[PDB]
């Protein structure tokens, strides 16, 4: 943990919302329009909202060897949900750049899918006296399988009292890892490495559901979104066409009915080697607000 | 909405809240009522079309078991430096004292406190057949597919022999009256309408 | 001619008086004030009022 | 503002319907909670007000008529009823 190294003035590229390109807009469900203009009331971002930036990094790496992870304190930033949010995923994954760690090593910037914990109730970690512990049924959103699987489950999380493992006296954070070299050999994608590394930290007790979703990965623009209402939790994604990737469409409802109040982005460090590493992109989170928008639909 | 229109028509979604409930406390569930039930236990939401049903479940039908008591909450508040601050239900939501109230109640007017929060419960025995309440709400027009009851299902028909005449239609639960004409594709075809 | 000048001034004043007075029509509600409807009824009755 | 006096209604025998009792309150506070905790309501019906608004607002005067009455004769107290109860015992006023 050294969070002044990650959110420094190295990359820090600001990315506001451009409504003239309709960034972060959720499409209406059950219906379509063609070649018209109308007003629509819904949950939308504010125009020119800068949002919040998350910079990720490969961990500490010895020559030829793997060490402890280089994460921020994102596991101790508990944020207010309030209406849900949308995430711009890796817009800088088409140019050159470092992640943040190897300042003299530009590597081709891959995309990083975010991981989330979401809950109604929050507390201290006992005996570490650290805040940020979810204590009842918590919702877990995990990307897996080199970005081909989305796990979503709703369980009680029991901290484990091993070497630190998010439940000892000494407690850095929860932090997740993956290996592009061994876990991401083509032909055999190991789609449980993030799940297993998460299960090192926690016992999953009394899971009400366990859903798995197919994720479409490429290196173009990506938008993810989450809202809650009285029918449950809704998940939104940009489709797979390279044809108007700013439009988000509903792809999942989850039977979660108690009100989500808090969320936590999970700090990651994908444990590539030292010489042949991959540089990492950012992602950007923007909050939704009840707003009226004027929308334009083409004939498609 | 009327109950007989739920029996002959289709809707986008159906939502059912249910619990055990004595029928002789029915007037405490009315909109406009003032007691502890609406304040601390359940407040009905009216933004969608909705129904409220009370019912008795008879002896040998179903595999529903009986609890020992009926039970509701009489108070929920937080203590402050000035005094009590009563926390009231939002429409459709759960009470903020729900985690305290999961500890159970053994006697009438038994309290449970954690930090600022305090809650008080009221129990009384179940006598005779069990009684229940159901809060039902429907949605129209928010989905490409429908929820339909089985008596409202008809087989299938075609339009290709009845173009350019006025017909009734029932298309994936969307019903009405209209004239149809073969055209060129516009709009997203995954959204169907 | 003087009566026509005063007639014009009065037609201008009459349009504004008739605008301001229609905010005290109850139209068959229990009040013409929205605040008293919100303070005296519940949500279902509030909407139809 | 001293508090309202409901102890005539809470002690004694309630009267018959033709000889009903009336109480009138101005300029006082009354604790609606613990009044509701003495009785078990079987039904209510209101006209141009709701009971949740009586609990959260203020009014110039309150007026209560009260009598003993069997709940299974409730439909004889409805407005528009035809029997002996409205004709010879009690007729509800709908001005306020
Ligand atoms: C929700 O989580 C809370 C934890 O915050 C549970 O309450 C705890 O239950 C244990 C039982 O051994 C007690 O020792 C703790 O003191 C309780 N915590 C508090 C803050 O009171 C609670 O049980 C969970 N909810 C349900 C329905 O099980
Ligand atoms: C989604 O994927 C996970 C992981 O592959 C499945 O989790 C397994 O579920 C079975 C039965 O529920 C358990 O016996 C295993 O222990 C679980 N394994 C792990 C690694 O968690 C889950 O079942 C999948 N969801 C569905 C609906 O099939
Ligand atoms: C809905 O379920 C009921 C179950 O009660 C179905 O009724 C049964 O149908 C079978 C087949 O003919 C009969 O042998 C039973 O005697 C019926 N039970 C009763 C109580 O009538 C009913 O068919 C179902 N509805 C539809 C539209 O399929
Ligand atoms: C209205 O009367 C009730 C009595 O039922 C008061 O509640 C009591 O308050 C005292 C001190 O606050 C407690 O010691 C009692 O145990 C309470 N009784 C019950 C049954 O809860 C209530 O405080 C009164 N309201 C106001 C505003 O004074
Ligand atoms: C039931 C006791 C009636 C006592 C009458 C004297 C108090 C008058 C003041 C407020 C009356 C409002 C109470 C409304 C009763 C309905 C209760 C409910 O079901 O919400
Ligand atoms: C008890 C009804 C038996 C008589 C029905 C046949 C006579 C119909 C003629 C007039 C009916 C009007 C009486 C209305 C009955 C309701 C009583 C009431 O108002 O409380
Ligand atoms: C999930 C089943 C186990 C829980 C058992 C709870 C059922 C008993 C409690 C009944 C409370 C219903 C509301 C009480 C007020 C009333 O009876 O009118
Ligand atoms: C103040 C107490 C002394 C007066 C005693 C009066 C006794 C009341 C008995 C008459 C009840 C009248 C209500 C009958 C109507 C009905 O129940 O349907
Ligand atoms: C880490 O925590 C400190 C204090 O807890 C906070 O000031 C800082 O903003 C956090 N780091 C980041 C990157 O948010
Ligand atoms: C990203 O780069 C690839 C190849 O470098 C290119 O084909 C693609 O069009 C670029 N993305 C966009 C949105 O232009
Ligand atoms: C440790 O946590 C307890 C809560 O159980 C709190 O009261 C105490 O102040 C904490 N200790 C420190 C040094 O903050
Ligand atoms: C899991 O569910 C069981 C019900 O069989 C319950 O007894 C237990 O307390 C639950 N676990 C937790 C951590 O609450
Ligand atoms: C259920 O009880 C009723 C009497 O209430 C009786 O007529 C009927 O035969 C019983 N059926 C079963 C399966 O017990
Ligand atoms: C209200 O006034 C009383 C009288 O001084 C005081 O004790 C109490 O703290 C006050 N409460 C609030 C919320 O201001
Ligand atoms: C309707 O139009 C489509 C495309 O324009 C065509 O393929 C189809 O044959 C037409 N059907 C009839 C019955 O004319």
């Amino acid at each position: 943990v050294q969070p002044d190294y990650f959110e420094s003035v190295h990359t820090t590229w600001p990315m506001p919302i451009d409504t003239s390109k309709a960034e972060g807009v959720i499409y209406p469900n059950g219906k379509s329009y063609s070649n018209i203009t109308l007003t629509y009331t819904g949950l939308y971002p504010k125009a020119n909202d800068l949002g919040k930036q998350y910079l990720f990094s490969d961990g500490h790496s010895a020559p030829g060897r793997l060490n402890n992870l280089f994460v921020s304190n994102y596991s101790s930033q508990v944020e207010s949900f309030d209406d849900g949010f949308v995430v711009r995923i890796g817009a800088a994954a088409n140019k050159t750049g470092t992640t943040v760690i190897s300042q003299s090593t530009f590597k081709p910037i891959k995309k990083i899918y975010p991981a989330f914990l979401l809950g109604h109730s929050v507390g201290n970690y006992t005996p570490s006296n650290r805040t940020g512990r979810y204590l009842n049924h918590t919702l877990v959103i995990l990307p897996d399988g080199c970005g081909t699987i989305l796990h979503a489950f709703y369980c009680v999380l029991h901290p484990r009292t091993q070497q630190n493992c998010a439940g000892e006296t000494n407690f850095k954070s929860l932090s997740l890892w993956d290996t592009p070299a061994s876990d991401c050999v083509s032909g055999s994608y190991n789609q449980e490495a993030t799940l297993g590394a998460f299960k090192v930290y926690f016992d999953l007790i009394n899971c009400t559901f366990r859903y798995n979703y197919t994720i479409t990965e490429d290196e173009n623009a990506e938008w993810f979104g989450i809202t809650q209402d009285t029918q449950g939790v809704h998940l939104y994604s940009s489709r797979k066409e390279n044809v108007f990737r700013n439009n988000m469409f509903h792809f999942a409802t989850l039977p979660v009915y108690q009100k989500i109040l808090y969320y936590t982005v999970i700090p990651r460090s994908i444990r590539s080697p030292f010489n042949d590493r991959k540089a990492w992109a950012a992602f950007y989170i923007y909050k939704l607000h009840p707003l009226t928008y004027l929308l334009n639909f083409d004939v498609e | 909405v009327s109950p007989s229109s739920l029996a002959t028509g289709c809707y986008s979604s159906l939502t059912v809240d249910y619990f055990a409930y004595s029928t002789d406390m029915s007037s405490y569930l009315q909109p406009g009522s003032a007691g502890a039930i609406v304040q601390f236990n359940y407040k009905q939401d009216f933004s969608n079309p909705t129904c409220r049903v009370l019912a008795t479940v008879p002896q040998n039908l179903t595999t529903i078991t009986k609890p020992s008591n009926y039970a509701y909450l009489t108070e929920c508040y937080k203590t402050s430096a000035y005094g009590k601050n009563y926390l009231y239900n939002a429409p459709g939501a759960y009470t903020p004292c729900l985690s305290l109230a999961s500890r159970g109640f053994s006697t009438k007017y038994q309290s449970h406190s954690d930090g600022e929060l305090t809650t008080t419960g009221y129990i009384y025995p179940v006598t005779g057949n069990l009684q229940m309440a159901f809060i039902i709400s429907v949605q129209y027009g928010t989905d490409t597919n429908s929820v339909c009851p089985m008596q409202a299902l008809r087989n299938d028909t075609s339009i290709e022999d009845k173009l350019d005449v006025c017909v009734e239609y029932s298309l994936h639960g969307i019903t009405g009256r209209g004239v149809f004409h073969n055209c060129t594709s516009v709009g997203l075809r995954n959204q169907r309408f | 001619a003087f009566n026509k000048v005063q007639d014009a001034v009065n037609a201008n004043a009459m349009a504004l008086s008739k605008l301001a007075a229609e905010l005290s029509n109850t139209f068959g509600a229990i009040s013409s004030s929205i605040s008293d409807i919100l303070a005296r009824l519940d949500t279902v009755e509030q909407e139809a009022q | 503002t001293q508090e309202c006096d409901f102890t005539p209604m809470l002690t004694g025998t309630p009267p018959p319907i033709y000889n009903f009792k009336r109480l009138v309150f101005t300029n006082c506070n009354y604790n609606l909670t613990k009044l509701l905790s003495l009785f078990q309501v079987s039904e209510f019906s209101c006209h141009q007000v709701s009971p949740s608004s009586l609990a959260t607002g203020c009014y110039s005067s309150l007026t209560v008529d009260y009598f003993a009455y069997s709940t299974d004769m409730s439909s004889y107290l409805q407005p528009g009823s035809a029997g002996a109860i409205v004709q010879f015992n009690y007729k509800q006023d709908f001005s306020n």
